[PDB]
């Protein structure tokens, strides 16, 4: 029904006003034919930074916006016309293209500080870190302030923490910059969302946090693979499979072909699986069962009551303050300063193809490895002309779950 | 519910009232489910109005009842689990949360619209624990009841009834036994009892300016505080002081009084909580076989009196006077089942 | 008065749930108990933390599973002030901590003929091994009932392995297999059974499951071998053909509004 | 504030308007409702609003 | 027709008002309260959208 596909490549979550985010976004159509460098009108809305550009080869393209905005901040882009006009009077008539349809609200700093803080949001590099980077700022300057402040980061970790890493550094009175160094580890132990967490360790009493999250993909504890005897012809019966994991650890020789899984591959079988066959992983804010609260304040005097430029009953808004930044993530805390915003009480007023090969089992069995690595005997099943596996798997306390994924052999 | 259980426990019931009950208790369930929420939570619309949040002292009655309508026929254990655990996220850091002011009617909660009071209905509701259980939430239900307490009892003006009052019933199915009797014993000391009994009263004479037709703004919440003041002495797990029957059938002497010709009392807080409070009176003072209570007086002057209370003989007053200046006729009471006497 | 206990609120019963508590600017003193105490005080998971300025020390109290669903015990948690009680109301989610398990296979389709063979597994919050019984396991027939058992088994070093036969003729198609546990966790993985036959031909078109309005050349890629390494020197035809309107055939032809013949000699 | 009458009624009540701009005054010796007899419909007296 | 209108109001702050209209006086007002009339170019007419 539509033609051009866009996309949102790695376009903020939401934002915040201090600091212009960068949008970007992507395309692929038909045969995967973006052109590198076909045009578009970057849809500046409401804050007017309109600012046409094109795509890269992949799609991809790097664009931002001016920063002096309410939270209703609507941005978009469009790359073909808007409205239906060729031959479309008969109500069995429609032609589209895709939306750029991308908005998102505000953070509700009357801390007036915050955080910006760039993504992991891809392909991964694990047991590795890098140099993480931030937008920092403070506000009016620091106020009296302090000569330093500590910022020490939290990281959700499997539904609460279990890293601990501290930063900081000095504070100048009178002038703010967005920069800041820090980094953390990929292991393990983890929930395999990776919700990164900082802020002001304030004295006035506020927190500055949000969903600023990041990747954990595939990548082991324990590790395990293997190495065989070669393919060779029909009476190839002495063979190997040695295969290599922990001093003491359990482990399976299930030496396979793998025609009759290619008919039904890995669908529910590997190490993103052994994941997220957990079960309740992050269970997050307001669960199924769960809610927001009535807190005992309330902005009620007897009328409208918005002061400043307007007759307005308390503006009925709808965007994104800190207490919901708490919720974000997973956990509970106590705070006695004040972090969620000022929605009031209301007044008296205003309330298949079947792709199958012959059955007969091959390799199935356990043995338990050593410090040096059992190198078990494969043995042949002669008149198969397939190519092969083994969907082993080794276990054990002293180095925890592992697995060798993948190899071959015709 | 409640009068199900006291038709059932007064012992002068039928199954035909009980199955058609069943029936009502079924349709009745599932209109509530008419109107609550996808979540879990309860509003008083629910269904075709998707995004919406449920209401607070709504919610707190209806897993209460949730808790009893269990307690006589089967429910599913997972509306309970879900709404308690609503009322238990119903909770950031610290505070004693208020409603989310979405009512259709302000008298239908007797209350006063204070968290104090609203807190401590959670407590009480969250802790009578019929067969269930009642895990997180109610325990710092009992916590904020505390610092209100502390709030109130550091000053000495409440209303000077119904909030302590709360704290009484709260802390006592709490078991907070020297706090419930503190505070109990302050209202002990706070009398507005009747001629012939005993109950409790607001003001009366309101700090604030009141209304004109049935003092509007303030439902007056008497038989249910007065019950949630009646409520608190009947309250151990093995048993209270045999005083607290003695104020417990004065308060509720009072009770069948302030009822009326049709049913129930002036609200449904009050009728349901009324009703509950009598009802257990008896599941303490009643059982089955219990039905042997023999009695004497025992005057020094040869004038004295036996007398006998059972099942079916279970209810004859017997108006009887004495001949001496004063009293000094030594009671006695054996047997099985309480009684109710009044001297004058 | 400064003081922040970061509480995570989701639970893996005994076993690790570390936490600190956050404090700048010192004041008088704060030692806060993320307490448990009960409405009695009777059960209570009491690790309290002291509070001192410009650090964190966290710490792992975890804890049981308690009664029928996770109870915990009536919480209550107390602002530890010197001149100061600042303390209101705030609760915890609950949940028991199964020791949790998997199961991998062979296959799920088997050929009736031979037998079955399989293995489990049973690790917790954290992700090595766990070495405790199971009240019963069993193999499900579809109409239900139950197959083959081992009432009760416990592994060996986080596993276990059997080998279970199978029929030359069971009902055909999804088997399953269930472990449940003393509370009862369900854990849920089928066999296949089905005696389709090998089909002696294959054929195999590739074609546009997408193709849209505006395009120049399709190039429809077919070869599929009979037995992987075995075409014939022949012809292919293929009903390429613009359809999807729903018919009656009152034109005694399918509902084509067209049917294209791009057929050509196989190499 | 509560005030009373000088000798011709006058109040010279000054309210400091640190407030917000869409006001709703008010003016008693009485409450919102007439106090005796409101909602009888056979009763005809009534306080100055 | 002297106008200034925004798509909102943008007020960044405690609020996200949208164009949000008043009544507040005017000397536009005082001046036909009065009653007459007058011509300038400065602010007296409130700046309505
Ligand atoms: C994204 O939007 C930006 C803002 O609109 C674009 O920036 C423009 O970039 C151009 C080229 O650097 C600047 O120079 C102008 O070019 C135009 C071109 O006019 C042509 O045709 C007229 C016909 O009479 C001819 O006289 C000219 O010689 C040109 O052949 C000139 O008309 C302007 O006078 C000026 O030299 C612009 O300043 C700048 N803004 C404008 C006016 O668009 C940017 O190009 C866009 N992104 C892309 C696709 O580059
Ligand atoms: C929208 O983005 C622009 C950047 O493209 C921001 O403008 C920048 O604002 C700062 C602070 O005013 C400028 O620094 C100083 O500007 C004054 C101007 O008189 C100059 O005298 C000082 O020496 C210093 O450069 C900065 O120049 C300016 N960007 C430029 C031209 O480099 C702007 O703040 C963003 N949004 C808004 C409207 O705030
Ligand atoms: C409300 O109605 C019930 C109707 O069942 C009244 O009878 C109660 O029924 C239960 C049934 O279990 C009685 O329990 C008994 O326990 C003994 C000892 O284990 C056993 O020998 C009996 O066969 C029976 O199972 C119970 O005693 C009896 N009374 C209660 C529950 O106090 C009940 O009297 C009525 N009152 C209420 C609960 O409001
Ligand atoms: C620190 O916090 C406590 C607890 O609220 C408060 O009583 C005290 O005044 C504060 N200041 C200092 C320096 O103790
Ligand atoms: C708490 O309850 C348990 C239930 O078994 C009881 O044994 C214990 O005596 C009670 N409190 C204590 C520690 O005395
Ligand atoms: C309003 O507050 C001001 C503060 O200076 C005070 O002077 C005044 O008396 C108060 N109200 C009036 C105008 O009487």
């Amino acid at each position: 029904r539509t033609i051009t596909k866009l996309s949102f490549v790695k376009v903020d979550s939401h934002f915040r006003q201090g600091i212009p985010f960068f949008g970007q976004v992507r395309l692929v159509d038909g045969k995967g034919v973006p052109i590198p460098n076909k045009v578009i009108f970057i849809r500046g809305n409401e804050a007017n930074y309109y600012s046409n550009a094109t795509t890269d080869e992949h799609g991809l393209v790097q664009f931002s916006i001016n920063t002096t905005n309410v939270m209703g901040t609507s941005l978009t882009v469009r790359v073909n016309y808007k409205d239906r006009s060729p031959c479309y009077g008969y109500q069995w008539v429609s032609e589209e293209h895709e939306e750029a349809h991308h908005t998102a609200y505000l953070v509700f700093s009357p801390s007036k500080s915050f955080v910006h803080l760039e993504p992991m949001s891809h392909e991964l590099p694990c047991g590795h870190t890098q140099t993480v980077q931030a937008h920092y700022i403070l506000n009016g300057g620091t106020l009296l302030g302090l000569k330093k402040l500590s910022f020490y980061y939290l990281i959700m970790a499997k539904g609460g923490i279990v890293r601990t890493g501290t930063h900081g550094l000095l504070v100048k009175q009178e002038d703010m910059k967005g920069h800041f160094s820090i980094s953390i580890p990929v292991k393990s132990d983890i929930a395999p969302v990776a919700r990164l967490l900082i802020y002001a360790v304030l004295p006035t009493g506020d927190v500055i946090g949000d969903s600023a999250k990041y990747d954990v993909e595939n990548c082991l504890a324990n590790k395990v693979d293997l190495s065989f005897s070669p393919s060779q012809s029909l009476p190839a019966s002495h063979a190997h499979l040695r295969v290599t994991a922990a001093p003491q650890s359990v482990c399976a020789l299930r030496a396979v072909d793998q025609s009759v899984l290619l008919m039904k591959p890995d669908a529910e079988l590997s190490a993103s699986s052994v994941y997220n066959l957990l079960p309740e992983k992050d269970l997050t804010g307001f669960p199924g069962p769960l809610n927001d609260q009535d807190n005992e304040d309330c902005i009620n005097r007897h009328n409208v009551y918005i002061n400043g430029i307007t007759y307005t009953p308390v503006s009925s808004t709808n965007e994104k303050d800190m207490y919901s930044f708490l919720e974000d993530m997973g956990l509970k805390a106590f705070t006695n300063s004040k972090i969620r915003k000022p929605k009031m009480c209301p007044q008296l007023q205003q309330y298949e193809t079947v792709r199958k090969y012959f059955p007969e089992t091959w390799i199935w069995d356990l043995v338990v490895v050593n410090s040096a690595g059992v190198a078990e005997v494969g043995v042949t099943v002669p008149d198969t002309i397939t190519e092969w596996k083994a969907g082993a798997f080794c276990l054990s306390e002293d180095a925890g779950l592992g697995i060798s994924s993948t190899a071959s052999l015709r | 519910i409640y009068v199900l259980d006291y038709l059932n426990e007064t012992q002068q019931l039928t199954p035909e009232i009980k199955s058609k009950a069943i029936g009502y208790l079924n349709t009745g369930y599932q209109r509530q489910l008419n109107y609550k929420h996808y979540d879990g939570s309860y509003s008083t619309f629910g269904e075709r109005y998707g995004r919406n949040q449920g209401n607070t002292w709504l919610t707190a009655f209806v897993l209460k009842t949730f808790a009893q309508a269990r307690a006589y026929i089967f429910i599913d254990e997972a509306h309970i689990t879900q709404a308690l655990i609503w009322l238990s996220q119903r909770q950031k850091d610290n505070g004693c949360f208020r409603s989310s002011g979405s009512l259709l009617n302000n008298a239908i909660k007797g209350g006063v619209e204070d968290e104090v009071t609203l807190s401590a209905y959670i407590t009480i509701a969250l802790l009578e624990i019929p067969l269930t259980v009642t895990h997180p939430v109610v325990r710092n239900a009992l916590f904020c009841l505390e610092s209100a307490w502390k709030t109130a009892q550091e000053g000495d003006h409440g209303s000077h009834v119904y909030t302590k009052a709360l704290l009484a019933y709260a802390f006592a199915l709490a078991g907070n036994q020297d706090k419930r009797k503190e505070v109990l014993k302050s209202l002990n000391e706070e009398a507005v009892k009747k001629d012939n009994s005993v109950h409790w009263e607001r003001p009366q004479k309101p700090k604030a300016p009141v209304g004109h037709f049935y003092e509007p703004q303030a439902p007056s919440a008497e038989v249910e505080m007065t019950s949630y003041v009646l409520l608190a002495y009947l309250t151990a797990q093995p048993a209270p002081t045999s005083e607290d029957l003695t104020s417990a059938t004065n308060i509720v002497k009072w009770i069948t009084k302030q009822q009326n010709a049709q049913g129930g009392f002036s609200s449904t807080q009050d009728t349901v909580v009324a009703l509950h409070a009598l009802s257990k009176y008896g599941a303490a003072t009643f059982t089955r076989t219990g039905k042997a209570a023999q009695v004497t007086i025992q005057s020094s002057g040869t004038f004295s009196s036996k007398f006998q209370v059972d099942n079916n003989n279970r209810l004859l007053l017997q108006q009887v006077s004495l001949p001496e200046l004063p009293g000094e006729y030594s009671m006695k009471v054996t047997g099985e089942g309480c009684v109710y006497l009044q001297t004058s | 008065p400064q003081y922040m206990v970061l509480v995570p609120s989701l639970l893996h019963t005994e076993t690790t749930e570390k936490g600190c508590v956050l404090l700048s600017y010192l004041n008088e003193t704060v030692t806060v108990s993320a307490s448990l105490e009960s409405v009695r005080g009777n059960r209570s998971l009491f690790t309290d933390l002291e509070a001192e300025n410009d650090v964190l020390h966290c710490v792992a109290f975890a804890v049981p599973k308690s009664s029928s669903n996770e109870e915990v015990m009536f919480l209550t948690v107390q602002v530890k002030g010197p001149t100061q009680e600042f303390k209101k109301r705030t609760t915890v989610m609950v949940k028991n901590e199964d020791s949790l398990v998997f199961v991998q296979t062979d296959k799920s389709i088997y050929k009736p003929g031979q037998t079955v063979k399989f293995r489990v597994v049973s690790m917790d919050e954290n992700f090595h091994p766990l070495n405790e019984l199971i009240p019963l396991v069993y193999i499900q027939d579809p109409k239900g009932n139950r197959i083959a058992q081992w009432q009760s088994f416990q592994l060996e070093g986080g596993l276990k392995q059997f080998s279970f036969p199978l029929s030359s003729e069971p009902f055909q198609g999804s088997y399953k297999v269930v472990v449940q546990k003393k509370s009862g966790g369900r854990t849920e993985h089928p066999f296949t059974v089905e005696e389709f036959v090998l089909p002696k031909f294959e054929v195999q078109v590739t074609v546009p499951k997408i193709i849209t309005i505006l395009e120049e050349e399709m190039n429809v890629s077919v070869c599929g071998l009979y037995t992987y390494g075995k075409p014939v020197p022949g012809h292919v035809t293929v009903s390429i053909c613009r359809k999807y309107s729903d018919a009656s055939d009152c034109h005694g032809e399918d509902s084509q509004a067209f049917c294209e013949k791009f057929s050509g000699q196989l190499n």
